[PDB]
RNA sequence: CUUGAGUCUCGUAGAGGGGGGUAGAAUUCCAGGUGUAGCGGUGAAAUGCGUAGAGAUCUGGAGGAAUACCGGUGGCGAAGGCGGCCCCCUGGACGAAGACUGACGCUCAGGUGCGAAAGCGUGGGGAGCAAACAGGAUUAGAUACCCUGGUAGUCCACGCCGUAAACGAUGUCGACUUGGAGGUUGUGCCCUUGAGGCGUGGCUUCCGGAGCUAACGCGUUAAGUCGACCGCCUGGGGAGUAC
């Protein structure tokens, strides 16, 4: 609808869920997808396959923008960390730059105790 | 600690003559310098305990040098205190 | 290694991420490593070197 | 960790992320801190590294 | 009287002040028995990171040997000179001169 | 008198202390753009947050706390403890060419001071984490573990509290007694033409001999062999309780 031909793809590789948001090099989101919404939930939405069906689904929503190339912004561990990228490129997307933007504080806030069993 | 200059300077006014820095009188005098000069550093900050530890070591030590001097020769002792105005 | 403005030298003692390289890997002595760390750190503060890759 | 390789050959090159940053730095911060546990549990590795 | 390796970087669109600044700083030092041992003007230079907008600064050296009093006075001015940004200053370590 | 102890000279390493600045990463919050139906969480869930537009993403702003990497079997400190960078003020330790003093030393009941965390008072601060508390869940029950929130507190100044598995569970000082491998720092010699090799002081890891030990083990940094001073123990419970 605006024709960008080349933007960027962000991937929220969270230990529980994975969402992909395609947006121009500016930041303005063009479309997004998420494993949780791509069907399976919980025990099944947190798998590597999840991000696949999600990422590919994010394209069938923004590809309508005449996108050709696109960089990748990966942040966070868990599955769909790499899976998402593959499917993305495998969709014809002319990849270019793959950079990890995972947050890593030089010793700042205090992480939560949590998990104790 | 103390400036190399202020040091040599005091080593003369109390030193048995010069080049010598072992003289009881000298040490005592030398200590009183930092002891007094530090009062300023401690008058401020205060919570600087670790540094105080060093301070006291100088006092307690000087107390011995002085006490010792008195035993080896009351003369030098009485005079020494006068120039440094010590012992209450 | 001794000076900070010598970015040309410190760059060798820094990974591609920006963080300084370990002492065991480089082999450099400990005494030297410490002196290097300080130069590198203050060098980054004068924007003569990067903190990480992003900025 | 930036990766921009000229000439399209879709090669991930995940070595960088898996060379320092990424996991290991995140999994390390996931749960609580450490406090006393690090000065030991971590130094308890040298007791192993030795032999 | 001690030594310091003062290095200050000024805003790019303030380059014309760089020279004027130097003369004043230098004069202030020598004025009170100062003793400059290195005056390098690296001029405009790309920044490792965009330290508060703009990725190009204007670095300058000093390595001047003078009493803490003046160098301290100088340190403050840097804060009251919107033109100048970052500023670092180390101690003696035996007067340095040349290279860099 | 000079070998103990100390002073001076010159060097050396250091997260030693007090004060004041300051930098980057990140979290959260506020505002706005893009964007659309989920996000978040768990073993699943649910509470919760979403169409009053979240999450994601981008931009700008506010603020508090802690300083990735370096980093270590590391270093400094009486102990407690102390990690970004810079300045100011300041303590101790070590080596060595030596110079100086001349037993000025060791220990120490009472005394004086320093004391983690939590806690207390006054006034600030408050992002993250989190006793209490409130929900959701699990369970037979679940005043818990888990999830969603969240107050004190955690941060600062000044005053108090004086405790800890305040642990090497090993008082301090000094002298002796096979060796091996390594770390850190000072210094001397060596075509140093070298990464370097050899010595030689300080501090420090692991292994181990004699010897010691009930055994485990300790083992020149002893729990071996000795001397000086101090602290403490005398069966378990009752009780570190009562008065
Ligand atoms: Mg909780
Ligand atoms: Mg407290
Ligand atoms: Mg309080
Ligand atoms: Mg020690
Ligand atoms: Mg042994």
């Amino acid at each position: 609808r605006k024709q960008v031909s080349d933007g960027v793809a962000h991937i929220h590789a969270s230990f529980n869920n994975t969402i992909v948001t395609i947006t121009d090099r500016q930041g303005n989101a063009l479309g997004w997808a998420t494993a949780g919404g791509s069907g399976f939930r919980g025990s099944r939405k947190s798998t590597p396959f999840a991000a696949q069906v999600a990422a590919e689904r994010c394209a069938d929503a923004v590809k309508e923008y005449g996108i050709k190339n696109l960089e990748v912004m990966v942040k966070g561990p868990g599955p769909g960390r790499e899976s998402t990228i593959r499917a993305l490129n495998a969709a014809g997307f002319r990849i270019t730059n793959i950079t990890d933007v995972t947050p890593i504080p030089h010793n700042g806030c205090r992480p939560p105790k949590k998990r104790r069993v | 600690s103390l400036s190399t200059e202020a040091t040599a300077k005091i080593v003369s006014e109390f030193g048995r003559d010069a080049n010598d820095t072992g003289s009881t009188e000298v040490q005592v005098a030398l200590l009183t310098a930092q002891i007094n000069h530090l009062q300023g550093h401690f008058a401020e900050h205060k919570k600087d305990h670790h540094s105080r530890r060093g301070l006291l070591r100088m006092v307690s030590q000087r107390r011995k040098l002085l006490d010792y001097l008195k035993r080896k020769d009351v003369a030098r002792y009485t005079q020494l205190i006068e120039r440094l105005g010590l012992r209450r | 290694e001794i000076d900070y403005k010598d970015i040309a030298t410190l760059k060798n003692y820094i990974t591609e991420s920006g963080k300084i390289v370990p002492s065991r890997i480089t082999g450099t002595r400990a005494k030297y490593q410490r002196q290097l760390a300080r130069a590198i750190k203050r060098a980054r503060y004068l924007s003569l070197l990067p903190y990480t890759d992003r900025h | 960790i930036k990766v921009r390789e000229n000439e399209p050959f879709d090669v991930a090159l995940r070595r960088f992320k898996r060379s320092c940053e990424k996991a290991g730095v995140l999994a390390e911060v996931r749960r609580r801190e450490f406090y006393e546990k690090p000065t030991t549990e971590r130094k308890r590795a040298k007791a192993s590294a030795v032999k | 009287m001690r030594h310091y390796e003062i290095v200050f970087m000024v805003h790019p669109d303030q380059s014309e002040q760089v020279p004027g600044m130097i003369e004043r700083y230098t004069a202030a030092i020598t004025g009170a028995e100062g003793k400059i041992h290195r005056l390098e003007d690296w001029g405009r230079r790309q920044l490792a990171y965009p330290i508060n907008k703009l990725h190009k600064a204007h670095y300058v050296l000093m390595n001047v040997e003078a009493p803490q009093e003046v160098i301290d006075e100088l340190e403050t001015t840097f804060r009251f000179n919107d033109a100048v940004i970052r500023s670092m200053v180390m101690r003696t370590k035996h007067a340095v001169t040349e290279a860099s």
